[PDB]
RNA sequence: GCUCAACGGAUAAAAGGUACUCCGGGGAUAACAGGCUGAUACCGCCCAAGAGUUCAUAUCGACGGCGGUGUUUGGCACCUCGAUGUCGGCUCAUCACAUCCUGGGGCUGAAGUAGGUCCCAAGGGUAUGGCUGUUCGCCAUUUAAAGUGGUACGCGAGCUGGGUUUAGAACGUCGUGAGACAGUUCGGUCCCUAUCUGCCGUGGGCGCUGGAGAACUGAGGGGGGCUGCUCCUAGUACGAGAGGACCGGAGUGGACGCAUCACUGGUGUUCGGGUUGUCAUGCCAAUGGCACUGCCCGGUAGCUAAAUGCGGAAGAGAUAAGUGCUGAAAGCAUCUAAGCACGAAACUUGCCCCGAGAUGAGUUCUCCCUGACCCUUUAAGGGUCCUGAAGGAACGUUGAAGACGACGACGUUGAUAGGCCGGGUGUGUAAGCGCAGCGAUGCGUUGAGCUAACCGGUACUAAUGAACCGUGAGGCUUAACCU
RNA sequence: AAUUCCUUGUCGGGUAAGUUCCGACCUGCACGAAUGGCGUAAUGAUGGCCAGGCUGUCUCCACCCGAGACUCAGUGAAAU
RNA sequence: ACACAGGUGGUCAGGUAGAGAAUACCAAGGCGCUUGAGAGAACUCGGGUGAAGGAACUAGGCAAAAUGGUGCCGUAACUUCGGGAGAAGGCACGCUGAUAUGUAGGUGAGGUCCCUCGCGGAUGGAGCUGAAAUCAGUCGAAGAUACCAGCUGGCUGCAACU
RNA sequence: GCUCGCCGGAAGACCAAGGGUUCCUGUCCAACGUUAAUCGGGGCAGGGUGAGUCGACCCCUAAGGCGAGGCCGAAAGGCG
RNA sequence: AGGACCGAACCGACUAAUGUUGAAAAAUUAGCGGAUGACUUGUGGCUGGGGGUGAAAGGCCAAUCAAACCGGGAGAUAGCU
């Protein structure tokens, strides 16, 4: 468990190359207050496909 | 491993996991909609709505049945009271869940369980 | 289901009531033996005078299991007690001529057809 | 005058121990393993006195001769001292063939049975214990067999530390002693997350030159091959008797593997009950908490093996040793030179698995796009607009799929999970009431009550209208039918 | 024998089998009388051996509940 | 050297069991130990259970399992007379009722007598507390039920022992 | 605030040791805190330690230190 | 009566598993021994590097021992890397 060379930044990006975070690929919007919540998720406002929660 | 098994164990031993959802269940009867996380509020699910199922025909035994499942004296009449006849059509699914979003300080991707009634 | 290292009681008059098996015999590696099997004993506690003393070294058969036998409809038969019929090393039938307890059904061939005369109980 | 004799002569003068040790160095120089010869070791050959009733050759071989293998004991001191952990066990192997078993053939001083001995054959298989620290060894007992070797006498960044090995202690023996002694008992810290090569698994991007949904052909690869015994032929042949088969058939078991859980069981801190000790729910009853589920008894589905189904094949081809057929060289004998036939678990197949990243990038039936343009990149080129379909990704419900990915089912047209009614299954007459009694307690309603995953059901809850990505006839050359 | 090399000396119990153990022989390589001989009730976190009880030590490992190891969020080392 | 599973002398001592400052649950009182939320793999640490056999494991019963308290009967060779000895092995134990509507025992108030006198000395028995045993009767698979709580025996080597 | 849990011969209530504002009251989140952080034992500022009887000095000593003169050492000094 | 027995405080540290850039540069959890005596412990004072102390292992004497720690000769000397 111990190395023998420093490896290099080509490793290192080659090892790095994986790491592809994507956002979120699109937003939705409601029906009776209108704004871009989360798939499947209730606003900030509280809003969820019409109902007004709390 | 885990072929065609039950349950969840949530990383509490079983001396917590039964003393966590009374707690959960003695708030939920209490407040009728409350803000916990998601693996908590998918199966405490059916741990509140059986003591409703039970609650629906009221007798003496089940008063003592439902008094082993929570240990309060005020949510037993309150379960016995209002939440027994509100929901004495249904063939269950008192609840509901609505995703809201995350938490703060640990990334705990929380959720709102409710009953359907409130209006 | 008898292997090595297993103390059987003995089912006969032929003077000993505790042996020890050593081997099994029939096929290398073997492990388990039922009835109908040959194994190899010492016998460890005679009775005062008998036809055979303290350390003889002779083959013997398994007639009553406590792991028990099954039948060919599923159903098992066990026993309370892991005991043995003895033997003779040059004959392959038995020293003594009385047999105690029952024996199984699962046994009767003609390698052994004296065992199922003597029982009371071909069970 | 100086046996300075260690004789170019250090002083007029000098012995040991360190396993309590420390330092500078040293692969110049030892042990461990390599590398180099190959003297000893092992295994094949050559002459053939004799032994074997006759007879060197069935089996042995004197006095001598020549090599092979690198395998023991050794020789040299090269790599290695600013360190490569050493014997034996445990766990995993792989190759070698001088082959232990099993397969086929010739010889015999081979009647049969069982053997002797070389020749071909390495696919597969190869004992559990007693004893010492032990490989071995001896002994007890099986089996068809308990092979021989290299791999740092395989394997301590995988594991015991008993052996030899540090510090303590003692006995024998040696020295006056300090302490030593392949002599001995007794107790004696074994460190490390994997960067890279390697290996078993699971995956994203791109290419396969229009793009997407699937099913496949298979050049190569990889696991697999074992064997006992009883019964028929047949107590036949052979044999004086005693004994006792070839060649083919029928059954049942062990070791090793593949699955699955219906039967027999195992677990079942999520399902019933009993029970102690203590504190609370105001209290009596009734339930819950804590002391390893407090101690137990039972136990559903799943996971599992000791539980029960299947496998090892048969066949085809050319083959190794060997027996042949025809037949010259050499008018005759000759398996060989021409040719023709047989031949075994080794070989290729046959059984099965992942298998087009086979760049030699495939085969294959399907479904979708048939718009306008201007700019210099003059055409395989850059951009503005209606176009954004096939189909996949993402999100939610999740699973006999699962580390995370990935694979599979469902997405209001729909049972994908959680719920719910009726059932099943597990525990074993719940609480409450009335009777009996001094009371523990029984009896009745009562096989009642509770019920985890389990088989068939129900839209009450959760799975959102969309949005996002993928485009508009496919490049060039050469050949062939056709308008 | 804690001292014995030839050695697993020699015999008998113990075991199916016993290079260790207990009991005798003496050919003691090289015990031996206050660097002590032999013996002995009790005692020892002492050396060596057998027996009953007990069981995953093991033939043969299967399941279960918990703290890690795998995923996502914040802080974020070390040997080389 | 860390807001360290380390160490440091004295004082106080509640309940229900209990021989007791052991142990199990508690009140007075204090804390949830300064990272979390998930999925339910190999493997490892800490643990509970196990069919048939029961030391074949290994250097070795290492580890693990088991025994385990009070009362009574009983107890070997050997010996320095003490020991060995808790040798070994066994038997009863929960609650209820009676003996006794709470006994044997402990404590002790009134009532009365003299009085060398005061914080009296005796007769006296109210009331409180309360063992231990015997006999009937009853529930479970199991009555030291949980926690604590010795494995036993047989020959030797060394050293008297603490 | 109210459900649950853990110690209860301690992890409850105090002092002699030793540290030296860590104590309370406002205000701040940059570093410190193994995370977040409005909270703090952190940064700043302000308050907080009242004795005839309780602890130190104080009268007297134990081990032991110093020790006028005194004895003995080269000086240092060593005892007493 | 005990240099007595079973056993908590207290003192010690026999075996095994954890862990050996760990919570600790020697501990933790389940077991262990002594536990009115040759014991254990808070305070103070005494001894000193060829010397102290030792129920004796070359042990221990400020995480250092077959001759401690600091300053000086000293830039000790080195045929050796
Ligand atoms: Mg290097
Ligand atoms: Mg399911
Ligand atoms: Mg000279
Ligand atoms: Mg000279
Ligand atoms: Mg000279
Ligand atoms: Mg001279
Ligand atoms: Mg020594
Ligand atoms: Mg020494
Ligand atoms: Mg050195
Ligand atoms: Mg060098
Ligand atoms: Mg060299
Ligand atoms: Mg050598
Ligand atoms: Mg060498
Ligand atoms: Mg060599
Ligand atoms: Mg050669
Ligand atoms: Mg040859
Ligand atoms: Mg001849
Ligand atoms: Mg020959
Ligand atoms: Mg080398
Ligand atoms: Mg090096
Ligand atoms: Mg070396
Ligand atoms: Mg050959
Ligand atoms: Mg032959
Ligand atoms: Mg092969
Ligand atoms: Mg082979
Ligand atoms: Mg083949
Ligand atoms: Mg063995
Ligand atoms: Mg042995
Ligand atoms: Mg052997
Ligand atoms: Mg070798
Ligand atoms: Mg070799
Ligand atoms: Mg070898
Ligand atoms: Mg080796
Ligand atoms: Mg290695
Ligand atoms: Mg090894
Ligand atoms: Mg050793
Ligand atoms: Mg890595
Ligand atoms: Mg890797
Ligand atoms: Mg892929
Ligand atoms: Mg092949
Ligand atoms: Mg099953
Ligand atoms: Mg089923
Ligand atoms: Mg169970
Ligand atoms: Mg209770
Ligand atoms: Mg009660
Ligand atoms: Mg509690
Ligand atoms: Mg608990
Ligand atoms: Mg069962
Ligand atoms: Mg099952
Ligand atoms: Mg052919
Ligand atoms: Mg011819
Ligand atoms: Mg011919
Ligand atoms: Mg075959
Ligand atoms: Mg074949
Ligand atoms: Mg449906
Ligand atoms: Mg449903
Ligand atoms: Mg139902
Ligand atoms: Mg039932
Ligand atoms: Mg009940
Ligand atoms: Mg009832
Ligand atoms: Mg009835
Ligand atoms: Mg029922
Ligand atoms: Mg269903
Ligand atoms: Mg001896
Ligand atoms: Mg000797
Ligand atoms: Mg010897
Ligand atoms: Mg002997
Ligand atoms: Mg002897
Ligand atoms: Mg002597
Ligand atoms: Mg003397
Ligand atoms: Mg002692
Ligand atoms: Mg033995
Ligand atoms: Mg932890
Ligand atoms: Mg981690
Ligand atoms: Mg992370
Ligand atoms: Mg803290
Ligand atoms: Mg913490
Ligand atoms: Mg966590
Ligand atoms: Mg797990
Ligand atoms: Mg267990
Ligand atoms: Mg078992
Ligand atoms: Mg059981
Ligand atoms: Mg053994
Ligand atoms: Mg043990
Ligand atoms: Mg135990
Ligand atoms: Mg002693
Ligand atoms: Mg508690
Ligand atoms: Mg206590
Ligand atoms: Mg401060
Ligand atoms: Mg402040
Ligand atoms: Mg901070
Ligand atoms: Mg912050
Ligand atoms: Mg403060
Ligand atoms: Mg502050
Ligand atoms: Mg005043
Ligand atoms: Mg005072
Ligand atoms: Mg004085
Ligand atoms: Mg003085
Ligand atoms: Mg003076
Ligand atoms: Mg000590
Ligand atoms: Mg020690
Ligand atoms: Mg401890
Ligand atoms: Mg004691
Ligand atoms: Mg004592
Ligand atoms: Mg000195
Ligand atoms: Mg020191
Ligand atoms: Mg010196
Ligand atoms: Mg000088
Ligand atoms: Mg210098
Ligand atoms: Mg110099």
């Amino acid at each position: 468990a111990v190395q023998q060379n420093k490896p290099t930044r080509s490793k290192r990006g080659m090892r790095r190359s994986h790491d592809a975070l994507t956002a979120v690929t699109s937003l939705s919007v409601d029906k009776t207050s209108g704004e871009k919540h989360l798939r499947h998720h209730i606003t900030a406002d509280g809003y969820y496909r019409g109902r007004k929660v709390i | 491993m885990r072929h065609r098994k039950s349950g969840r164990q949530l990383n509490r031993n079983s001396s917590h996991r039964q003393a966590m959802f009374r707690n959960m269940a003695g708030s939920l009867v209490r407040h009728e909609i409350i803000k916990t996380t998601l693996p908590k509020a998918k199966e405490l699910r059916r741990v509140v709505e059986p003591l409703i199922t039970l609650a629906k025909t009221d007798s003496v035994a089940n008063r003592r049945l439902a008094f082993a499942r929570t240990r309060d004296n005020e949510i037993v009449a309150k379960l016995f009271n209002e939440l027994g006849p509100r929901f004495a059509s249904r063939a269950g699914g008192y609840t509901r869940i609505l995703k809201c979003g995350f938490r703060a300080g640990d990334n705990a991707p929380m959720a709102y369980i409710e009953l359907v009634d409130r209006s | 289901m008898i292997q090595e290292q297993t103390m059987l009681n003995v089912a006969d008059n032929s003077g000993a009531r505790r042996v020890m098996c050593i081997k099994v015999l029939g096929g290398s590696h073997r492990r388990y033996a039922g009835v109908g099997d040959i194994i190899k004993i010492t016998i460890k506690e005679a009775i005062p005078r008998g036809k055979v003393k303290k350390g003889d070294v002779l083959k013997a058969v398994v007639v009553r299991t406590k792991k028990g036998v099954r039948r060919p409809d599923g159903s098992v038969i066990r026993f309370d007690g892991n005991a043995c019929v003895l033997l003779n090393n040059n004959s392959e039938q038995p020293i003594g001529t009385r047999i105690f307890g029952p024996v199984t059904r699962e046994l009767r061939s003609e390698k052994f057809m004296k065992i199922i005369s003597l029982a009371p109980e071909v069970l």
